[PDB]
RNA sequence: CGCGGCACAUCCACCUUGUGGUGGGUGUGGGUAGGGGAGCGUCCCUCAUUCAGCGAAGCCACCGGGUGACCGGUGGUGGA
RNA sequence: AUGCCGUGGUGUAAAGCGUGGCAGUGAGACGGCGGGGGAUAAGCUCCGUACGUCGAAAGGGAAACAGCCCAGAUCGCCGGC
RNA sequence: GAAAAGUACCCCGGGAGGGGAGUGAAAGAGUACCUGAAACCGUGUGCCUACAAUCCGUCAGAGCCUCCUUUUCCUCUCCGGAGGAGGGUGGUGAUGGCGUGCCUUUUGAAGAAUGAGCCUGCGAGUCAGGGACAUGUCGCAAGGUUAACCCGUGUGGGGUA
């Protein structure tokens, strides 16, 4: 298995993982190659540029699944104060197999 | 023209009620007390989403000092070291290597400790 | 129209007195915020008319107008009759094998032989004199009928 | 599984929680068994009850075509029923409010061997 | 002395709730043909024939 | 995420502090941490997990003088007045497996974990343990690095 | 025609309707002060 | 700071090279009374269009949808 | 010493001025630094400061805490410093 | 309900009331009658709860229960998802963290400062005036504009005081 880094974020992988991931330019069927932080065959423990820089996760994109809704609304005491507004994070699903 | 205010008052009110489901007493049955649950509600999500992130890093980071302490090393100086190393790996992944492999997280130690200059001198 | 206080009977009464009654500020029974009670602010029976330019109405018309004419919209006929009676029977088959259109606009004049006879009980057809030519009706028809009288009135009329 | 048979009565001039205290001794227990102890109730309101009870019994076995013997109370509702009002003088002129509370007993009978 | 406030709904039905009957039965009550079943307390007057139903 | 918390994932293992020469500070402190399970990778304050913890010889533990003489301990009862004042020296010839508790107790969270963590500790004053039917453990203290 | 015809940008600008809530203009929504103000127009010449 | 999505001013390049928009970059975006701008929904009228006793409106539940005021669809009751 | 008026260069999306339309405020509190009344007093009170914060500002820390310390939240993130 | 077609008859029952039949398109149209909301009462039922204190929630989150996809497999296999693993909607939610209710008015409020028992409906910034200042936009253009009144029919044309 292996750590990639994507979307500023680390993610657990393994070879035909599905993982949400942050939205980036793709469409359904790309392998979009991502850096690695750390690689694991089981014993061997990688640190280094030689390896990181060698090496990286090459999975498709199937579709993009989209985030769960949030309701919101700031409410602050007696002076009267209600913001409403929602927002939903646009992801999308990667079928790792790299 | 009297227009009957009704609809525009049950849109919103069954909008609520229906959501509100779940509160205990009249919390959940009547408008204007689960209207009032609810602003406390959401507020309490807004600032916790933002604390879970920070109580997640706390319970990684609790963990990860309990393996280390297995393998003889504080985090302070473990995080220190990998530093110096250069592993930009981050605590949820470190933490759950710390359970599923500890074999590999002790050679992250073995790294770390490599990567220590000497002491608390400098 | 509506009604409100000073209208309603009664009410000038002031029952439960201010102090010892557990009771709201009263005042009245026929008050807005009891059933019963008047209205505030209510529908009072507005007579009104956007009075407007000449200039204005003149130019709107002959604006319309000047679209049907520019759309072959303009149906010129000399008069309508079989004679002297009327015949809404056929108008109508006259109307419909001209302009083929639901909603028509006739101006005749002062002529009610079959001019302003014909033409009613035609769903969508309205008739006026040239003196009484407004927007409306003209922006709703399509297929605007005139006679050579109207138009020689109006013509003269608008030089 | 459990052809029942149902009666009712509408408008009866008892009040709904003294039904329900009638009625929380019958739940699951048998027609014959039931009717007992509603005679031998010293609430003296179980009257009207065991009158449903009696309908319930005559409608099981003669509309139904069912054993009396084997029948049993699948489930038995104390509905509130329309409430109606008098006044009360009290003193200073207080004008009170007491309620004529009904209710509406519906009974099931089932036979469960 | 007043009721300061409503009483949830859960405590009301409590005290509701711990208001009930009696139960007193007997079987086996033979009387002159069907044997109708009484209370003990009334068992003695069954058998001289001194109820009605 | 985790994989701790779940049903039937949890070693409750018996562990023994022959609690003579410790202190008392060190030692609750120590038996606290491990029995919550703070040693271990699994820990999950969501749950009572962690192994059990016998304290051996309480009645050896070593408190200064000065404060055997001088610090008290309190229990009021709900009555005017009603202070059970009584000096820790005279509950450690009494019931010093009540000090010892007391102290632990200090030292968790103010929970209901806490009675499900307190029910898995057994403080015997005498040096025998009755309890060697299960796998004792002795377990010894440290200052780890730095 | 009628269907097509609208107006000029810029004229018909909404009525403010003003005791209608908090989103739109407040609860007291203009006579915001407590004096005489929230009861009674001043004279302008005193 | 990082990784992503909206918004107002401004800078730049295009479509009428500010009618109003399109692409990129910087900075900005806690907020009561209160000012400004743009919006959501209900009833009625007109015009055009259009579903409907092969089941409208209202109501109940369910699944989804928008940044918001909110919406759409499906099923049941009912019957204009 | 500070502070203030005015001038000449430099730097900063920009603030400012005059001119019109529509409002609010017109009771302020505390803390820091200087002062009077009071007793060398008060969670006192009347002033000053291009001193802040609260008021109208959430969050961290001070055990809990409107006014002190740090820090000015567009929204989301099971990412770091 | 269009119409009284007003549940004949039979069975419980003192009666009321109900049930089975039956009319009616429909009785989910029975005089207490279109639709029949909410508060409210009540029955059944999945989950939690009798060693535990926090505006009565949120976020973490175990394990049960409903439903459901893939799958070893039940090969009885031209049937099915029985059961199980795993995965996934919607409940319950053990247990931990976090957190002093709305509004009004106040320098200052969760309040031991006030008002609200709950639900439903109603209820508060609008209108007349060729009023007045400023503004956006639309006619004309040193002009512009009519009022009253007249004629005429849908509110059009005249009418210069």
């Amino acid at each position: 298995y292996a750590i990639v880094k994507t979307g500023g974020k680390q993610y657990k992988v393994a070879v035909g993982d599905v993982v949400k991931v942050e939205k980036l330019e793709s469409e359904q069927g790309e392998k979009v190659s991502l850096p690695v932080a750390l690689v694991v065959d089981g014993a061997t423990v990688t640190t280094d540029a030689k390896a990181l820089a060698k090496v990286a996760v090459t999975g498709e994109v199937l579709g993009h699944t989209k985030g769960p809704k949030i309701r919101i609304h700031k409410f602050k005491n007696k002076t009267g104060y209600h913001k409403r507004q929602g927002h939903r994070q646009q992801l999308t699903v990667l079928k790792v197999t790299g | 023209a009297r227009v009957k205010r009704a609809v525009n008052a049950h849109k919103k009110r069954r909008s609520i009620l229906k959501a509100s489901r779940g509160y205990r007493g009249q919390r959940s049955r009547l408008y204007r007390k689960a209207k009032e649950q609810q602003l406390h509600s959401l507020n309490y999500a807004y600032r916790d989403r933002r604390a879970r992130k920070g109580e997640f890093r706390k319970l990684w980071i609790a963990r990860i000092n309990a393996a280390a302490r297995l393998n003889d090393i504080t985090y302070n100086r473990l995080i220190q070291g990998l530093k110096a190393a250069g592993v930009e790996v981050d605590r949820k992944n470190l933490a759950d290597i710390a359970i599923s492999d500890p074999a590999a997280f002790t050679a992250l130690v073995d790294v770390a400790r490599a990567a220590l200059p000497e002491d608390v001198n400098a | 129209s509506t009604k409100t206080r000073g209208e309603v009977s009664g009410g000038g009464r002031k029952p439960y007195r201010q102090k010892g009654t557990g009771r709201a500020r009263q005042g009245s029974t026929r008050a807005p915020q009891f059933t019963g009670g008047g209205v505030v602010h209510g529908p009072k029976p507005r007579d009104y008319s956007q009075r407007t330019p000449k200039k204005m109405i003149a130019a709107a018309l002959r604006g319309a107008l000047s679209d049907r004419a520019r759309n072959g919209r303009i149906h010129a006929i000399t008069e309508l009759v079989e004679g002297q009676n009327p015949s809404t029977k056929s108008a109508r088959a006259f109307l419909a094998s001209l302009t083929e259109r639901k909603q028509v606009l006739v101006v005749i004049g002062r002529s009610d032989e079959a001019g302003a006879k014909s033409v009613r009980n035609l769903p969508g057809v309205h008739i006026l004199a040239p003196d009484q030519l407004n927007t409306y009706d003209v922006l709703r028809a399509d297929d605007v009928v005139f006679s050579v009288e109207a138009l020689n009135a109006y013509i003269a009329a608008n030089t | 599984e459990y052809p029942s048979a149902v009666a009712k009565a509408r408008f009866v001039r008892v009040s709904p929680r003294k039904a329900r205290r009638v009625i929380d001794l019958v739940r699951g227990r048998s027609v014959s068994d039931a009717l007992d102890i509603l005679r031998w109730a010293p609430q003296a309101a179980s009257g009207p009850v065991a009158k449903v009870i009696a309908s319930a019994a005559a409608n099981a076995q003669n509309n139904g075509g069912l054993d009396p013997a084997t029948l049993v109370v699948a489930t038995v509702y104390a509905d509130q029923g329309p409430t109606a009002k008098r006044i009360r003088p009290r003193a200073q002129g207080r004008a009170f409010r007491i309620r004529r509370r009904t209710s509406h007993i519906t009974v099931v009978v089932e036979s469960r061997p | 002395a007043v009721p300061k406030r409503r009483k949830s709904r859960s405590n009301t039905r409590s005290r509701r709730s711990q208001w009930k009957a009696a139960k007193t039965e007997l079987v086996g009550v033979t009387v002159a043909g069907h044997a109708h079943k009484v209370p003990r307390r009334l068992l003695k007057a069954a058998r001289l024939g001194l109820i009605d139903f | 995420p985790t994989y701790a918390p779940k049903a039937g994932d949890t070693t409750r293992s018996w562990y023994v502090i022959d609690a003579t020469d410790v202190v008392l500070g060190r030692l609750a402190v120590a038996a606290a941490n491990l029995l919550r399970g703070k040693h271990k990778p699994t820990f999950a304050p969501n749950v009572d997990g962690g192994d059990f913890v016998i304290v051996i010889n309480a009645d050896k533990v070593a408190i200064s003088g000065d404060k055997l003489q001088h610090k008290m301990v309190y229990r009021h009862s709900g009555y005017p007045g009603g202070l059970h004042k009584r000096t820790i020296g005279e509950l450690m010839q009494r019931h010093p497996d009540r000090v010892v508790e007391k102290a632990i107790l200090g030292m968790l969270p103010k929970n209901r974990l806490s009675r499900q963590i307190q029910r898995k500790l057994r403080v015997y004053a005498g040096p025998e343990h009755p309890h060697s039917a299960q796998q004792p453990v002795p377990y010894e203290l440290k200052q780890v690095a730095q | 025609k009628l269907h097509d015809l609208r107006p000029a940008r810029g004229s018909k600008i909404a009525r403010t309707r003003v005791g209608r809530g908090d989103g739109s203009k407040g609860k007291t929504a203009g006579r915001g002060t407590k004096g005489t103000r929230a009861r009674k127009q001043v004279p302008v010449t005193f």
